[PDB]
């Protein structure tokens, strides 16, 4: 098979207007191959479309990586009299992550067609696009694209002349990173506090308005038109087995050229930073640690970054995760403890407060981490902090609690001498 | 007919479909720890005190909200189950105020009693605690809201049983506060029942304040006469004096509630 | 919510006068059975104990809570009134 | 040309741009489903 | 940041608020987006609309939204206090929102924050005497590659330096609307110094389309 990955050609790139050089409206999108033979895809039927996504190996780009074809297939069942909906998760809240922002404002028609193609495969009557309220301009672009699609007959009654009725609604959030969680997002669309639901029931059974629903990331939805047009097998020819396809990467932090780029899955982490982002500030040897998939994923030290591949399975072996593939790079001038402490402060500001371990636990960790920044603590508290995070992890309603425990575990796992060295320093200045 | 078979600590029990893990355990005489769950309110699943291990399953489930599945073995005394309870109790007590001597709930507090039975015997919380301001909701219910553990029992009772949507939560995170947001009285004819369901001393009886402790009261089972419903009550007396009125469960009359006039 | 004090049968006697001690105001009693409470495993055991001791007794059936149908998903009903407006 | 930015329309967006667009889109939408009652409180 | 309402002369249930006739037409469109019998789904967009009309949400505005949609006022208060974009107190004409989460912290968002403070002379969480600016810190705004960035109302200003933000503020005082987007050479999220990708003309319709349609 293929042993090395990366160096993707522009012909095999999906989001061919990532940087907004070409016109983002309907005229430009059609010139780039969007909305092509969409009618034919729709008449192939939900089974064929679901087969395309199953064969492609697509996994959720929202941060959990569930195989999309299997996930979307939960909706492929006879109707119960209730309407069925597709919700596109464009809350884009994970710190370090800003890839769905580009799709919404520069390639809006791929998403709109993605809603129709993905919507048809689920037998959904409409798509609700939830977008964070801060992306006001981006949500305004998406409405122009939706209006153009309505006026060109692409969506709505008898969409694309296919006989299928489909609507696309845009819904703006009001400032809440928790509303990117799939059940918290559904609650917000219903006009409630963004508080996740317990499972079961699953959204495919009881979802938005109590109806069968599927929540899919913007990136996941926006690629399904091309997976069907160009074929699932073409998509599966990228990346390692069970880590298929291309992927949008955000490289931010201490890199020379922070950027958003599209690359092949399983590209080496070192290659990704150096080729596209202009390398680490001060050179590679200045690298201290990297968070490879947004704030939730645990950091990794320079040694692990030497060879680690950027995909779901490889990063699991490195005791982290691909997440949203937002690479936050920290150089040796960083205060690693303070950097993570600011991340725990983020999760403390974002916990919905619903359930006990995160409502009280995350705030507890924030106070301990703040003290660890100054070394105003004892080494025995480090293992206490490790135990506290394990009590949060796996005991909460949603995965935000896990996402607030993993960064703490990553810091303790790789930088314990830094913590114990700060406590020792603080102690001597206070004698 | 349609009963499915589950196991509680290896003991087989037959239950209807839709029975929760928590209900399956009751059929063998075990009571799962709880705070947010109440059998007469809608399921919430937020306190996480009912987490229990399912055999050969990596993740603990909320016993109050999880339907059982055929063949499940519910390990209600496992090391994983016991350590889940200890962690949750620890988070509940982190910001809780050291109030038991001045708190009316003392001696009949589910937080005290489940800390004794299912919690650790000491604290490792080395920070300062949260402090919340108090809220006036009328002359019958006193609110010491720093004791609130955010179980939302009062909110669900106010909405579902009294049919009043006045109580809610404001803010979020550790700062989420139960209350009415605005200055408002909760004066339903059934309002006094939020004193009983509240598991802590956050909502207490103003008329009863400070007068007695639970262990020293003698309980007479009696009948209310303020209406023709015939609500079953417990009269609490002490040294020849009536101290308070409590509901007495009767499924076919008052369930477990009473009116404010009765109370 | 604990139900561990509802497991056994109890026998208690009728309440009689308690009055205020003139000196200190304490509650005085002339009833030797005021504090006598007996625990029994079953209703039959309690009745047999009362028969052989000559006491007139009233027995009250045990009240067991009814089994409830609980469903977390009912909170989000498409068309029923059980749908909640807050969590 | 691949040398110029072509997303400058939002430079002249305003307070009501998004809701004006939502209002104009209303004519193309399908009739909504109904749950059978005016609300869960009916 | 208190989550309890205390009546004041300027913020009480009798404070005058009402949607304009035009905003009532917009509200009709919002409500039509959701299934019949689920008007409560409109609570967030209608509250946001009232904020856009009024600039912030007095208790009367929340009570108006509840009345329109037939939802208890408490369920509107919960939404108003849960979501951080709702302003339950008046804010300056320009709400400056500086991201300070770690990716922007690594790109020196502190220098940006101090530059705004030094210029306007207000600490974080305050409003200028003339009531033109309100300064706060916010969590990740989803523009991390273009860090450090700020958001003023609905616009993003990105790749900032202390010099750049002072230039923007000067324009706002002058009344001009500054251009959203990066203040460095680049336009959006591309790598600086040249594209490492998408340097070829995008392919056209029906390219690589699989046989069988
Ligand atoms: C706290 C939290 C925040 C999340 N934020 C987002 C988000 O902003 N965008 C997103 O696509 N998924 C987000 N997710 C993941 C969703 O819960 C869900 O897994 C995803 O939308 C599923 O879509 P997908 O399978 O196509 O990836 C978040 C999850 C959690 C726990
Ligand atoms: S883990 Fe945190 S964010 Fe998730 S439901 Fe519990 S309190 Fe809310
Ligand atoms: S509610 Fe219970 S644990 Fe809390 S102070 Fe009162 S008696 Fe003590
Ligand atoms: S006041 Fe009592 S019943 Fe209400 S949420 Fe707090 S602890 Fe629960
Ligand atoms: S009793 Fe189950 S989570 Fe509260
Ligand atoms: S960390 Fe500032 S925009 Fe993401
Ligand atoms: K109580």
């Amino acid at each position: 098979k293929k042993t090395s990955f990366g160096s993707l050609k522009d012909e095999d790139r999906i989001f061919t207007n990532l940087y907004g050089r070409h016109d983002w409206r309907l005229k430009g999108a059609q010139s780039r191959g969007d909305w092509y033979k969409t009618k034919e895809i729709l008449l192939k039927g939900p089974d064929w479309i679901l087969g395309e996504v199953k064969t492609s190996g697509l996994r959720g780009r929202g941060g959990a990586g569930f195989p999309t074809g299997l996930k979307w297939s939960f909706m492929n069942k006879p109707s119960d009299g209730r309407p069925k909906y597709l919700v596109v998760n464009a809350d884009e809240g994970e710190p370090g992550t800003c890839k769905d922002r580009e799709i919404i404002r520069h390639d809006p028609h791929k998403l709109v067609e993605g809603c129709l193609v993905g919507g048809r495969a689920m037998g959904a009557r409409a798509a609700y696009i939830y977008i964070r309220g801060e992306f006001y301009n981006e949500a305004s672009n998406l409405q122009v694209a939706i209006r153009e699609a309505y006026e060109a007959g692409l969506i709505g009654k008898n969409a694309c002349g296919s006989g299928y009725d489909f609507d696309v609604f845009v819904v703006r959030g009001a400032g809440a990173y928790i509303c990117g969680e799939e059940t918290a997002l559904i609650e917000s669309i219903e006009g409630k506090q963004g508080k996740p639901r317990l499972k079961p029931p699953f959204p495919a059974d009881v979802g938005v308005f109590g109806c069968p629903t599927t929540v899919a990331n913007v990136e996941t939805v926006a690629v399904s038109p091309t997976i069907c047009r160009r074929g699932g097998a073409w998509f599966a020819s990228f990346g390692r087995e069970r880590n298929s396809g291309t992927k949008l990467f955000n490289i931010s932090g201490h890199v020379n050229n922070p950027c958003t780029v599209e690359e092949e899955m399983s590209v080496p982490l070192k290659e990704l930073i150096e080729k596209h982002a202009g390398g680490v500030t001060g050179g590679w040897d200045n690298l201290l640690a990297v968070i490879p998939g947004g704030s939730s994923t645990p950091l990794i030290p320079k040694s692990v970054c030497e060879t680690v591949l950027m995909d779901f399975d490889a990063l699991i072996q490195a005791q982290t995760g691909l997440g949203t593939a937002a690479v936050i790079v920290m150089d040796r001038s960083t205060d690693i403890v303070k950097a993570i402490a600011r991340l725990i402060e983020f999760y403390k500001h974002e916990s919905c407060g619903q359930c006990t371990p995160c409502r009280e636990g995350v705030d507890w960790m924030n106070k301990v981490m703040a003290r660890f920044v100054r070394g105003d603590a004892r080494p025995a508290e480090i293992d206490s902090l490790w135990e506290i995070s394990k009590q949060i992890e796996g005991h909460t309603i949603c995965a935000l609690g896990d996402g607030a425990a993993w960064p703490v575990q990553g810091l303790i796992r790789h930088f314990r001498p830094e913590l114990e060295e700060r406590m020792q320093q603080f102690a001597q200045q206070h004698q | 007919s349609n009963l499915i078979e589950v196991f509680v600590d290896g003991q087989s029990v037959m239950v209807e479909p839709g029975t929760t893990v928590l209900q399956a355990c009751e059929k063998v005489g075990m009571q799962i720890p709880r705070f947010c769950y109440h059998e007469r309110l809608s399921v919430a699943g937020n306190c996480r005190m009912c987490l229990v291990e399912i055999e050969k399953a990596p993740k603990v489930v909320a016993a109050c909200a999880m339907p059982v599945m055929k063949g499940w073995n519910i390990l209600t005394n496992s090391e994983k189950t016991k350590k889940a309870r200890e962690g949750v109790m620890e988070f509940l007590l982190a910001n809780h105020p050291l109030d038991c001597p001045i708190c009316d709930q003392g001696g009949e507090c589910d937080l005290q009693d489940q800390s004794m039975m299912f919690g650790s015997d000491r604290s490792r919380f080395l920070e300062g605690k949260r402090a919340v301001e108090d809220k006036n909701i009328g002359p019958l219910v006193k609110t010491i809201m720093t004791r609130c553990i955010q179980c939302t029992r009062c909110i669900r009772f106010a909405s579902e049983i009294a049919g009043v949507d006045d109580l809610g939560t404001t803010g979020r995170g550790n700062d989420m506060q139960v209350g009415t947001y605005i200055e408002k009285m909760f004066m339903s004819e059934l309002s006094g029942n939020i004193i009983d369901i509240c598991p802590v001393g956050a909502l207490t009886s103003k008329p009863y304040a400070f007068t007695a402790r639970p262990w020293e009261t003698r309980k007479t089972e009696s009948i209310d006469v303020m209406d023709a419903v015939g609500s079953n009550i417990v009269v609490s007396t002490r040294t020849g004096e009536v101290m308070r009125i409590l509901p007495r469960m009767h499924e076919d009359i008052n369930e477990e509630w009473i009116s404010d006039k009765t109370r | 919510s604990g139900v561990n004090n509802t497991k056994k049968w109890k026998m208690e006697f009728d309440t009689r006068e308690r009055w205020e001690n003139p000196l200190m105001g304490w509650a005085s009693t002339a009833d030797p059975l005021s504090n006598l409470v007996l625990t029994f495993s079953t209703k039959e055991d309690a009745v047999a104990f009362a028969e052989k001791n000559g006491w007139s007794y009233d027995v009250e059936e045990r009240k067991v809570p009814k089994p409830k149908s609980k469903s977390y998903g009912a909170n989000f009903s498409w068309n029923k009134r059980t749908r909640v407006s807050t969590k | 040309d691949n040398t110029t930015y072509k997303n400058l329309q939002h430079h002249d967006y305003s307070t009501y741009t998004f809701l004006d667009l939502n209002l104009d889109l209303s004519k193309f939408r399908m009739p909504q489903p109904s749950s059978g009652r005016e609300s869960p409180r009916h | 940041a208190l989550f309890v309402h205390r009546d004041t002369p300027e913020n009480n249930p009798e404070t005058p608020f009402d949607f304009t006739p035009e905003n009532y037409k917009r509200i009709e469109a919002i409500v039509k987006n959701y299934p019949e019998g689920h008007k409560a789904a409109a609570v967030l967009p209608v509250l946001d609309l009232a904020q856009r009309q009024n600039g912030w949400l007095p208790i009367s505005a929340m009570n108006k939204v509840a009345e329109i949609l037939q939802v208890p006022p408490m369920r509107v208060y919960e939404v108003a206090t849960f979501y951080t974009m709702y302003n339950r107190k008046p804010v300056g004409k320009y709400h400056i929102q500086v991201c300070t989460t770690t990716p922007c912290m690594l790109r020196n968002s502190d220098s940006i924050l101090e530059a705004i403070q030094k210029k306007l002379g207000i600490k974080v969480g305050e409003t200028t005497p003339d009531k033109l600016f309100t300064l706060i810190e916010v969590e990740c705004l989803g523009a991390c590659v273009n860090a450090p960035m700020v958001q003023i109302n609905d616009n993003y200003y990105e790749d900032l330096t202390p010099k750049d933000i002072e230039e923007i503020i000067d324009e706002l005082k002058a009344g001009k609307i500054p251009k959203p987007g990066p203040r460095s050479g680049r336009f959006s999220c591309e790598p600086a110094g040249g594209l490492t990708s998408l340097t070829e003309p995008p392919k056209g319709p029906g390219f690589g389309v699989q046989a069988g349609l």
